[PDB]
RNA sequence: AAACUCAGUUGACACAAAAUAGACUACGAAAGUGGCUUUAACAUAUCUGAACACACAAUAGCUAAGACCCAAACUGGGAUUAGAUACCCCACUAUGCUUAGCCCUAAACCUCAACAGUUAAUCAACAAAACUGCUCGCCAGAACACUACGAGCCACAGCUUAAAACUCAAA
């Protein structure tokens, strides 16, 4: 239940002092804001600790290195799949709102 | 029975156990995640200090203390000390939204110790003292 | 002075500390403690506190009204039933 | 309309029913409308107690064969 | 004796019906677009329900179905609007096919 | 003249106005069991009316009663009393 | 009625005479003001 | 606000247009339309209701008069001389099926 | 001040009120009531003593008497809460209102005005 | 008027508890209170540790003393309760039953605020 | 960097400030009022009515005595800087608090006076739609000017009232 606006704004016929002082008018706009914008560091830390304790000899850290590499590959795959899937959208939402726009005036 | 996220009530007859101990008797790992340092202290169920570890004591100095990596390092050190003092399962109480809040827990676990509970005891005055003034940069 | 380990305490299920921490942080956020601490770090002078509160109230009103409109119009996202004409 | 009182009481007492309205037929009569007609004729008989009228109308429709189910 | 508008309205099925909420009506699918079923139930507007996943193919133009109405017209007044915004379609729940 | 014209009356089809769950009931600072139904299980925070679903009057009554009990020693402050965690949930809050 | 009702009750008020007995009766008794509510507005009294 | 005189009353928040006024106004409108058609004027049917665009177009074509159910490019009437040609003849009557 | 044993205005007329337990009498007395009840008793006493028609309260006389009771209450209050600016303002405003009422009464019905002044111990002083 | 004294007494045995209740009701009657009823809500653990008169308390007995008193007696009774050592915490409140439950027909909803802004086109 | 060897757990403990409730919009004339309990208590059956008096008036500030957790003008130190009398970091004081007086200023602004009334033929622009009746206060180019003088004031680097001369065709 949206908060009431009865008697909240400084208006004539409103005895009490204003409750809200909206910087912008409280009128629904016909658009929505544009969607607003490290990975796999555990495996990296494991591999780097193994390197530190083994003098970075990859010979004795093969499992950790392979896990790190596969994790990076999966991170790339996740980025790609996420991008394609992301491609409701603000564009669609704005189109719908345009179809049914706000009317803050009299026709 | 079914799993409940709430802790058992002291004085109530509960079935949960850890290492043949009741919940009240599990040692407590007080984490303190300040803005630029993460301290850890594992006390017994009778507030007997067992292990200590802090970002500074781990060698980090200046800004490097306030890093999740430093928190993990301190947690691992504290967990090792507690493990050699004979601690398996711990109750974690962390007071502070410092950067080490969760990385300290991760380091503590990677040190071997198991966590049974997580408690937030961040001090939140009910409008008590007046904090220092804002920062204009 | 209250009993310890009853307030803001969560029990990890199977040892998934990450899940337990997520639940705890959800609790704190929904109760507002996180925002309260972030704001209490530095004293917010009463005028600024009132301005921020009023701004957040207006933002919530606008957001809730926009959400109501979006839900109300969501049923009209169908395909055009009179394509062409 | 004066029948609105009876309509509201009937809907509150028996719910919507099971005989769906067919708004396409101009001459359609809903179970509630039949109840209203029977209540109206009973009132025209000269019975003034509202609740007695209601129970009498319900029983008259039951005798007709209308299955008026009460909501609670 | 010529019935007037008042009498017609008084005896009309819509008037005989009370609030449309939770009222069962008989609609006639008059248009279908993929899985959307546009149903006319005698009211001003039409309700665009979805073809039920069960017995879906049985639903076709002219099919007579049963609806549980929720609003004869879907409208609401949003913040700042001087007039109600309408979606120009009724709201109903498609129960099934009448026989 | 004409009996088919509309008449001037109230709206007989009006639904009953919904009554808050506590409507008509006496909220008492001693009923810690009831007062604990509107406090966060973890932090003890009092729920807003958008969560409780109470009228303004009853929300104010619950607030005053909770504060009075907390300061008079009937009810814990920083947390909900564990003994009441299994009471019927009456708050539209989902922590999970 | 109000004065009449009060008249009846005053017979039960604790005085300097029936003080020991009433105190002991109070210590014996247990008064429960706790009762929860349900979403459907139905009281839930505790069991004793 | 201006439609109030023609509204018989609000049934459960649903306006009921006074069909008596509707009958009189429709009588006058049909009389005017027929008179223009007899006098051989140009009758243009305007309506943006896509649900009836096709029906309006077909009706206009069969009756021998013109129809514009599509997007109304600015100036079809004010700028007609330029958009079509200086000697174009504008409609003698415009009939709105949806104002 | 009326005697603490005095009964309240809602009980001084109850039949048989004197044939009840002294505990009931003490409960219904001013001894177990807030200051508003005592002020009501004072108001009714002044009315009986002064106004020709106590049952008429819309009269300027009844208004003046009630306002005088309120002035008494505010003065008693300030005597202890000397630093109550709000109630000091109320006292001054009520004195001004009573002066206006007394002016109107003196202009309209002199005999009644004289009786009001004598009964309430008010000395009408023409404004400078 | 009608007051209710909620009294958290030190956790003790029946003899001392009865003596303390007797002393408290005696103090009420001395200050001029007509004690109407005494109720025992029963001993229970204090929600939070209370330190009264150089003693940390975690359990206590809860008692309700409904009485009638002159207004000026409330302050004196509070002072005496503060003096008393067996009282972990005393509080005198106006009895809830003196207040009347106003009948709430329903939560009349506030419709959307209208005419906040001029209908001029912007 | 400077600063401290004070840091963590547990317990005891304020004359400081009053999370959540509050997505509530109430109280008061305005300033203001959001921990709890109690006492007293929120003027006017007609509206306006102070440079013409009375009573109030946030924060800051003075006087005298206490409290002092924290915050903090000034001050000192550490940085940053061409400089840094600032912004950033640390410490600490007046001060914020209680008592008794003073002081009587705020963008004290909802920049929208009080009362009664209308939504009809709109309305420079923006802002918080346009007006009617009645009353009081106020305004008459900019700047000089929250100024000088005179006057009053517990005010002594103050406050209230407050001009004029020169200047300009703008503001
Ligand atoms: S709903 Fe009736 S008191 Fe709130
Ligand atoms: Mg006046
Ligand atoms: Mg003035
Ligand atoms: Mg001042
Ligand atoms: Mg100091
Ligand atoms: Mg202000
Ligand atoms: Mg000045
Ligand atoms: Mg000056
Ligand atoms: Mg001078």
């Amino acid at each position: 239940a949206t908060p009431s606006l009865r008697g909240r704004l400084a208006r004539f016929g409103n005895p009490r002092k204003p409750v809200l002082k909206p910087n912008k008018p409280l009128i629904l706009a016909n658009r929505v804001g544009e969607r607003r914008r490290a990975t796999c560091i555990t495996e990296m830390s494991v591999m780097m600790a193994c390197w530190k304790q083994n003098e970075f000899r990859d010979d004795a850290c093969r499992k950790e290195i392979q896990g790190f590499l596969d994790c990076a590959a999966r991170a790339q795959e996740a980025r790609k799949m996420r991008s394609i899937q992301e491609t409701l959208l603000p564009n669609k939402l704005n189109k719908l709102l345009q179809r049914f726009p706000n009317k803050p005036y009299l026709s | 029975t079914k799993f409940s996220i709430y802790p058992p009530i002291p004085g109530e007859e509960s079935s949960l156990r850890w290492a043949g101990k009741k919940f009240e008797e599990i040692p407590i790992a007080h984490i303190k995640a300040s803005h630029n340092n993460t301290q850890i202290q594992v006390v017994s169920a009778s507030n007997e200090p067992l292990a200590f570890a802090s970002c500074g004591t781990e060698g980090f100095r200046n800004a490097k203390k306030g890093t999740g990596i430093a928190a993990q390092t301190a947690g691992i050190a504290a967990a090792a000390r507690a493990k050699q003092k004979g601690v398996i399962h711990i109750r974690v109480v962390v007071k502070g939204l410092g950067p080490g809040r969760l990385s300290a827990m991760h380091g503590l676990i990677m040190g071997g110790l198991e966590v049974i509970s997580i408690t937030d005891n961040t001090p939140i005055p009910h409008n008590g003292c007046r904090p220092r003034k804002a920062r204009k940069l | 002075k209250h009993l310890k380990f009853i307030a803001r305490t969560v029990m990890v299920q199977e040892g998934n500390v990450e899940s337990a921490y997520r639940t705890l942080n959800r609790i704190l956020t929904m109760d507002g403690l996180i925002e309260d601490i972030k704001h209490r770090r530095y004293y917010e002078k009463p005028c600024r506190r009132r301005q921020r509160e009023s701004y957040e109230r207006c933002r919530r009103i606008y957001n809730m009204e926009m959400a109501r409109k979006i839900n109300f119009l969501m049923r009209k996202n169908r395909a055009d039933p009179w394509q062409g004409c | 309309y004066h029948e609105d009182r009876i309509r509201a009481k009937f809907y509150s007492v028996y719910g919507s029913g099971q005989r769906a309205f067919d708004l396409f037929n101009p001459n359609f009569k809903s179970t509630c409308q039949r109840f209203v007609e029977k209540y109206t004729e009973l009132q025209k008989l000269g019975e003034t107690d509202e609740e007695k009228l209601f129970v009498e109308t319900g029983k008259a429709l039951l005798a007709e064969g209308v299955i008026l189910r009460r909501v609670g | 004796n010529v019935e007037s508008f008042a009498s017609m309205l008084r005896h009309s099925p819509l008037t005989q019906m009370g609030p449309a909420k939770d009222k069962l009506v008989i609609g006639r699918i008059f248009h279908i677009v993929e899985n959307d079923l546009y149903i006319d139930f005698g009211g001003k507007f039409h309700c665009v329900c979805r073809r039920p996943e069960v017995d879906g193919e049985k639903y076709q133009k002219g099919t007579r179905v049963r609806l549980r109405l929720l609003d004869l017209e879907l409208t609401s007044r949003f913040l700042g609007a001087t007039t109600d915004t309408t979606v120009l379609e009724a709201n109903a729940v498609l129960l099934g096919i009448q026989e | 003249s004409n009996e088919d014209l509309p008449i001037s009356m109230e709206n007989p089809y009006k639904e009953p106005l919904k009554k808050c769950i506590l409507c008509g009931k006496h909220v008492d600072y001693k009923n810690v069991q009831l007062l604990s139904q509107f406090v966060s299980p973890f932090t003890g925070c009092i729920y807003g009316r958008h969560i409780t679903g109470l009228c303004g009057k009853k929300q104010k009554e619950i607030t005053k009663a909770i504060k009075r009990a907390q300061i008079m020693g009937f009810m814990p402050v920083t947390y909900k009393d564990p003994a009441y965690l299994k009471d019927p949930k009456v708050c539209n809050i989902r922590y999970r | 009625r109000e004065v009449l009702q009060l008249q009846e009750e005053v017979k039960n008020f604790i005085t300097r005479e029936n003080l020991e007995a009433r105190v002991e009766a109070a210590l014996d008794s247990r008064k429960n003001y706790n009762w929860a509510i349900t979403r459907e507005g139905l009281v839930v009294r505790p069991q004793r | 606000r201006f439609m109030e005189p023609y509204i018989f009353g609000s049934r459960l928040d649903h306006d009921i247009i006074d069909l008596e006024q509707t009958a009189t106004h429709l009588q006058l409108a049909l009389n005017f339309t027929a008179h223009m058609a007899y006098r051989k004027g140009i009758i243009l049917f305007i309506s943006r209701n896509r649900q009836f665009s096709y029906l309006i177009e077909n009706m206009a074509r069969d009756c021998g008069e013109y129809a514009h159910t599509r997007y109304f490019r600015g100036g079809m009437l004010t700028n007609a001389r330029l958009l079509f040609g200086p000697t174009v003849r504008l409609p003698d009557l415009i009939i709105f099926l949806h104002t | 001040d009326p005697p603490p044993s005095t009964l309240l205005k809602d009980y001084q007329n109850v039949p048989g009120i004197e044939k009840v337990d002294d505990v009931v009498k003490r409960l219904l007395s001013l001894e177990m009531a807030n200051k508003k009840e005592m002020l009501k008793i004072k108001q009714e006493q002044f009315m009986k003593k002064i106004v020709a028609n106590p049952e008429d309260t819309r009269s300027l006389e009844a208004r003046i008497i009630a306002l005088s009771v309120k002035i008494r209450s505010y003065e008693e209050h300030l005597e202890k809460h000397r630093k109550d600016k709000a109630h000091k303002r109320y006292l001054l405003m009520s004195i001004d209102q009573r002066k206006k009422m007394l002016k109107n009464l003196r202009n309209t019905n002199y005999d009644v005005f004289e009786k009001i002044c004598w009964g309430l111990g008010i000395e009408y002083t023409f404004p400078p | 008027p009608r007051y209710e004294l909620a009294l958290i007494l030190k956790a003790m045995q029946r003899p001392e508890t009865a003596a303390t209740l007797k002393r408290t009701i005696e103090a009420l009657m001395d200050r001029g209170a007509i004690v109407r009823d005494l109720e025992n809500l029963g001993e229970r653990a204090l929600p939070y540790r209370i330190s009264a008169h150089s003693q940390q308390h975690n359990r206590g007995g809860y008692f309700l003393v409904d009485f009638y008193a002159p207004t000026a007696a409330v302050e004196s009774m509070v002072e005496h309760l503060s003096r008393d050592i067996d009282v972990i915490r005393g509080n005198i409140v106006k009895h809830p039953l003196t207040q009347e439950l106003k009948e709430c027909e329903g939560i009349v909803p506030v419709p959307l605020a209208e005419k906040l802004y001029s209908t001029k086109k912007r």
